[PDB]
RNA sequence: UAAUUGCGAUAACGAACGAGACCUUAACCUACUAAAUAGUGGUGCUAGCAUUUGCUGGUUAUCCACUUCUUAGAGGGACUAUCGGUUUCAAGCCGAUGGAAGUUUGAGGCAAUAACAGGUCUGUGAUGCCCUUAGACGUUCUGGGCCGCACGCGCGCUACACUGACGGAGCCAGCGAGUCUAACCUUGGCCGAGAGGUCUUGGUAAUCUUGUGAAACUCCGUCGUGCUGGGGAUAGAGCAUUGUAAUUAUUGCUCUUCAACGAGGAAUUCCUAGUAAGCGCAAGUCAUCAGCUUGCGUUGAUUACGUCCCUGCCCUUUGUACACACC
């Protein structure tokens, strides 16, 4: 989770309001063996507006 | 029935080694000792003047004992303490780099430990052998 | 020094413009037979023993 | 302080206006009970809900309860 | 008691006195009891602790505090004035000590010289400035024993540590020494000097 | 294998987690035995569920445990409930019930918790105040 | 340690390096009482001269004194480091001293005033009468000289 | 300076027969028999465990116990 | 310059430390006008015509 | 060629807070009784099947002194 | 009742905004789905000590297995439950029992209608109007300044010591954060008392720093009540780091110098349980600089569990010539 902490206010006036945002990063890692043909062929689709999926291969 | 040093308390264990190697010779204890601090989040040197440095060397030999590889910072890291600011906060700081790693090689010179890989240092096989044979000696006091 | 012990019943309020003060009735179990009213100081629930210094004179409000 | 609002208080109402047979002094069937019979979004109100037609229903077999 | 050994080995005295009675860093908790009527209740003495260092929750509810040890009750109120606050093992050793003093001197359970000393500085009755309007009299009060331990308590730690302030005797001889005079009171200490004359003023306005 | 069951203990972040396998009457603790452990005031602190239900009672078993987080008392603390829970684990599955309500049944009279984990957790800071509850200090004018 | 004896030996209080040290408390700190010694320098000089720091100022035979008088006004030679000292690189021979007693109240005005010779800022807010080294001087320090 | 940082043949000796009657002796307690500061005091109590009178009851800094031997 | 400033009299702490200090320093606020804060200064008001074709 | 626009007239904007928004500027800067606007818009998203909707004008309109109006109907919430 | 929270009363009946619901975090699951970026047992290969088997480690894949602990998905769970006191046997409230949990479960997020000439045109390429616009109020460049010191005020920090300082020795967290068109977080090896230096190295990260071996704290020593070794202001002299630049001393280390302060007048702040207080850490800022802030965990109390006396506000009643509404 990424915190912000902030004052409200845009100049100093007023008790001393704080406020926290945050942005919550949720990861995943799934691993398969299979050939080169569903690798892709599950690479181009399943794609979302959302998900940002990475798909990285090799034993090193 | 057999022993290891965890089946000795620490003090215990530790003035019991301490004494081993002051009792020993077999030492290289630099020389800048009673000189030296220990810290720089420190005030007055070791009030043990001739020794201690057998007091940290069978500290040190005691903790790379008991764990797979640890170095200078590490080391360092440890054996800091709280440093007065003065009229400033206390922060953490660590001690003496020197003395450790000096007392990693006095030590490794001896033949207690070894420049391991994956990093630092760590319990050579012949350590392994006299720690147990002290700590059982700390034990036989008790018998 | 006649002490006098007096069990406390019923829990009757709070006084003194403060709120300190609590406003009980006793039982002295040295013959009981007879009850009084006390002001205490601390907390204070049903079944306490009150070390009543003066087993003859009982007080009402306070301010 | 537990004092249960008024949607709490007005939905246990109906449902013992119109599922006494069903329902029973046991907050757990009369749960379950709630889940098939209405339609609450939450499980904290849908428990604060049948917690309190659980007691509306425990007394009732003393006497009735206006309303 | 019937020896017992396995594996990894437990102490001679240790295996002996623990199994049988529950008795403390090594203390008889039977014989001592509650001198005065009252002040049992709120003094606890059963059940029977090993250290008084305990993961308690005697505040969230109202007069369950009365439901702590004692003894830990004391050692709670030892560690304060501000640089001591947290410090519970600081306390639990001045204690373990501490008895270990009482104890020494004239015989005698320590934690019931303890009781003794208690039982013997809460003040029966105290005062409470009534209104009266403005020129606030002095309404006196019978106190409860609740009141009566409590204060009893924060009494004799205070001016023992107050004593302890400054000087060579450690805060642990103190401690005893409070507590040895207010076992039955002699007087010549904090509490029952303040004690006394707490119950000098409530009786003085009669 | 042979007879043997994990459980744990906690206290505040402190977790502590035993493994009481079936053997010789042994009781380490990380690494060390349980004669030393330190704090040492405490000590009596973790021998005690040892004594509450006999000191016996392990030479069925032999018992490990691991603590991670939590300062020097937290621990302490959480060891302790390892142990206990730990054999009212065995007993649950090992030896009869009756025994392990026997367990239970003294452990649950005594007890700092032991068998059950404490709720107590630190609360929040809030701005304005070092503290949680504590504010900070003001002065109008 | 030693429950020891001890003839008429020692002397309570004694005069070295110009100034007075009382004997009854601990040499290591007895010493720290001559101006310029800190704990620290009081401590190496003493390790150095094969004296017992387990000894008070009291007892030390006249030649373990003497020896320690030696050491202090010559660290360099007796080796001893050269950052364990007050004064290091002068400003004119640039050797390595360890001004002394009585001395270092004279080498603080020598400094001090070899600021102001040469007109330096820092010579100046010296002689202003205020702190020196850029500390806000608006709220802090009042009452003083 | 007042008093009580050395040895003194006379109160090596006011150490040896002073010292029954001490129901409790300590750090403290041996100042307080007007004498020893309380590092010599320490020393005291050692060589008095060599073979003099004290039973060590209980243990370390800061506190010290000790009571008449039997 | 710095030859002026450490010859110049009149200057630093021990001169100042003998001066009496002014009484201004431990004046309050001054605060001027706050109790004139809800009447309008402009002397203007709207109108209620330009305030309702507006409105 | 990396990368690519598209437009897509938006399913009714009646409940398009953006939408209205920029409405009642584009109102209003074409000179529109204030009330006639809001009320206006108000009227064009109730009836685009809203459950309810609400519009504030703060500022200064003609009059010097900065007023402010509200303009809702049907049905809001306005927690959690 | 924390609440226009309800019960009740009742010319009202029955509803909606707000409160509640809700949402986030902290708590409980040996139930469910899994995990060489988390971890356990077994087995290999292997070290030490005992040897009668034992005990304590080493080994990012030498394998087999599992998900208690860790991670986070989906479910579950609590509803003030059971009982009992109390009360218009009403809403409720108090106690015991059970319970992960029974103070709105703990802490937050959100939050109606209104008001203020509160604060912000020094966040905005938000903006009306005014002012200025080439000896500029534009903008940059060089240097000083915001730190300037008789003094009044406010938030703090360190202390006045022996529940202590110092010195060895034990050794324990939790929120975080980290380097691409780059120089961030840094392990390890040397060198240097130190601050630091130098060689390499892992990490775009549950994979490396980092188990962040943090601090109070715990142990055994030294000192012994002495303005003491408590305290560490002021100051001299030297060495280093950031930066184009350190003088008015950015920070760091070493030696020395060793002030006031012996618990603080009238006054006045904050606070009810993992809270107070003590204690350090990460993050913001940040080239460099935290005695600040925002969070975090460690150690862990005493005393309330009441009231209207003070102060603050809220509601009624009542008065009004006020409605720009007592400015
Ligand atoms: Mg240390
Ligand atoms: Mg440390
Ligand atoms: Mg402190
Ligand atoms: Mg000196
Ligand atoms: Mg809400
Ligand atoms: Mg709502
Ligand atoms: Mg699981
Ligand atoms: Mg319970
Ligand atoms: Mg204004
Ligand atoms: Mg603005
Ligand atoms: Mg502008
Ligand atoms: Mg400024
Ligand atoms: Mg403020
Ligand atoms: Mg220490
Ligand atoms: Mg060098
Ligand atoms: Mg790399
Ligand atoms: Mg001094
Ligand atoms: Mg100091
Ligand atoms: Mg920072
Ligand atoms: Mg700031
Ligand atoms: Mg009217």
């Amino acid at each position: 989770v990424l915190k912000i902490s902030t004052r409200k206010t845009p100049n100093g006036e007023g008790s001393k309001t704080w406020e926290t945002y945050e942005m919550r990063i949720h990861k995943r890692y799934i691993d398969l063996e299979a050939p080169v043909q569903i690798v892709k062929r599950i690479t181009q689709i399943t794609i979302e507006p959302g998900v940002d999926v990475e798909v990285v291969v090799a034993s090193n | 029935p057999g022993v290891s040093v965890r089946d000795v308390a620490a003090q215990d264990f530790i003035n019991a080694y301490a004494s081993f190697l002051q009792r020993q010779g077999k030492l290289e204890v630099p020389g800048y000792v009673d000189i030296v601090k220990t810290s720089s989040g420190n005030e007055m040197p070791p009030q043990d003047a001739e020794g201690w440095f057998y007091k940290r060397a069978a500290s040190v030999a005691r903790h790379i004992y008991m764990r797979k590889q640890v170095g200078v910072g590490k080391l360092n890291k440890l054996y800091g303490g709280a440093k007065s600011r003065g009229v400033r906060p206390y922060k953490h700081i660590d001690a003496s780099g020197s003395i450790n790693r000096k007392v990693l090689q006095a030590l490794e010179k001896i033949g207690i430990v070894e420049i391991s890989p994956k990093g630092g240092r760590r319990i050579s096989e012949n350590g392994q052998r006299d720690l147990d044979r002290i700590a059982a000696q700390t034990l036989e006091e008790d018998e | 020094t006649p002490v006098t012990l007096a069990k406390v019943i019923k829990v009757l309020g709070r006084t003194g413009s403060r709120g300190g003060v609590t406003q009980v009735r006793v039982e002295f179990l040295e013959d009981t037979s007879r009850t009084i009213v006390r002001n205490v100081k601390g907390p204070v629930r049903e079944n306490d023993i009150l070390v009543l210094m003066e087993s003859e004179r009982e007080a009402r409000r306070l301010r | 302080g537990r004092v249960r609002t008024k949607t709490v208080k007005r939905a246990s109402k109906a449902l013992i206006e119109r599922y006494y047979p069903k329902l029973t002094l046991d907050f757990q069937t009369n749960k379950r009970l709630c889940d098939e019979i209405a339609t609450i979004q939450s499980k904290r109100l849908r428990n604060k809900i049948a917690g309190y037609t659980t007691h509306l229903m425990k007394r009732i077999q003393k006497g009735p309860v206006r309303g | 008691f019937t020896p017992v050994v396995l594996a990894t080995p437990i102490p001679e005295e240790v295996q002996q006195a623990q199994t049988e009675i529950k008795l403390f860093n090594k203390w008889s908790f039977e014989e001592v009891e509650v001198k005065d009527a009252s002040l049992v209740d709120y003094v606890q003495v059963r059940q029977p602790i090993f250290v008084a260092h305990t993961a308690g929750r005697y505040a969230n509810k109202r007069f369950r505090k009365a439901q702590c040890p004692i003894i830990e009750r004391l050692t709670n109120s030892l560690m304060m004035n501000g640089r001591n606050n947290g410090k519970k093992l600081k306390a639990v050793r001045i204690i373990k000590h501490t008895l270990d003093i009482i104890n020494v001197l004239t015989d005698q359970n320590p934690i019931q010289v303890v009781v003794d000393a208690i039982t013997n500085t809460g003040p029966r009755e105290d005062t409470t400035r009534v209104g009266g309007g403005g020129a606030a009299r002095r309404q006196a009060v019978d106190v409860s024993p609740l009141r009566r331990v409590n204060q009893a308590i924060a009494l004799l730690t205070i001016g023992a540590r107050e004593a302890a302030f400054r000087n060579i005797k450690t805060i642990a001889e103190t401690l005893a020494e409070e507590l040895i005079n207010a076992a039955k009171g002699s007087s010549t200490s904090y509490a029952i000097k303040k004690k006394d004359e707490l119950e000098r003023v409530a009786k003085s306005n009669r | 294998a042979v007879p043997s069951v994990q459980t744990f203990g906690k206290k505040k972040s402190a977790t502590a987690v035993a493994h009481v396998k079936a053997g010789k009457g042994l009781i380490k603790v990380n690494g060390s035995p349980i004669t030393l452990v330190e704090p040492e005031i405490l000590r009596f602190k973790v021998y005690e569920p040892l004594l509450l239900v006999g000191l016996d009672k392990f030479s069925n078993i032999d018992i490990r445990v691991r603590v991670t987080g939590g300062g020097h008392v937290s621990q302490v603390y959480a060891i302790r409930q390892a142990i206990a829970k730990g054999l009212v684990a065995y007993h649950q599955k090992y030896v009869d019930e009756q025994s392990k309500n026997e367990l239970k049944k003294a452990f649950t009279s005594y007890d700092r918790t032991l068998l059950i984990a404490d709720s107590r957790r630190p609360e929040p800071k809030k701005f304005g105040g070092k503290g949680a509850r504590s504010r900070f200090q003001k002065s109008y004018r | 340690s030693l429950v020891v004896q001890e003839q008429g030996s020692f002397q309570h209080i004694l005069r070295l390096l110009n100034t007075n040290v009382d004997g009854n408390i601990k040499i290591v700190y007895a010493l720290t009482t001559i101006k310029g010694v800190g704990r620290r320098y009081s401590n190496l000089v003493c390790k150095k001269a094969d004296v017992d720091l387990h000894k008070r100022a009291g007892e030390l035979t006249q030649e373990e004194l003497e020896r320690i008088v030696q050491i202090m006004q010559n660290p360099t030679h007796y080796k001893i480091p050269a950052w364990f000292l007050n004064r290091q690189n002068d400003i004119t021979d640039g050797k390595d001293y360890h001004t002394l007693a009585n001395n270092v109240e004279s080498k603080l005005r020598d400094d001090l005033e070899r600021l102001k010779k040469i007109r330096a800022h820092r010579g100046i807010r010296h002689f202003w009468g205020l702190r020196v080294r850029g500390q806000h001087t608006k709220t802090t320090g009042r009452r003083r000289a | 300076a007042q008093h009580a940082v050395i040895l003194d043949q006379e109160k090596y000796d006011r150490i040896l027969k002073e010292v029954p009657t001490y129901r409790y002796v300590s750090v403290s307690v041996l100042v307080d028999r007007l004498k020893i500061g309380g590092s010599l005091a320490r020393i005291a109590l050692r060589h008095l465990e060599k073979e003099g009178i004290i039973k060590p009851i209980s243990k370390h800094s800061k506190q010290a116990i000790y009571t008449r031997a039997t | 310059g710095n030859e002026g400033a450490i010859r110049d009299k009149t200057a630093g702490r021990r001169n100042n430390r003998s001066k009496d200090v002014t009484d201004s320093a431990t004046t309050k606020k001054s605060n001027t006008r706050r109790a004139t804060d809800r009447h309008s200064r402009t002397g203007k008001t709207d109108t209620k015509k330009k305030v309702n074709q507006g409105w | 060629g990396t990368i690519v626009l598209y437009a897509e007239r938006v399913q009714d904007r009646g409940l398009s807070a953006v939408a209205q928004a920029e409405s009642m500027k584009f109102k209003l800067l074409n000179g529109l009784a204030i009330r006639r606007a809001a009320y206006g818009v108000v009227r064009y998203v109730m009836e685009s099947g809203a459950k309810g909707c609400e519009v504030v004008v703060s500022g200064k309109l003609r009059a010097a002194r900065a007023k402010a109006m509200k303009f809702a109907d049907g049905f809001l919430i306005h927690s959690g």
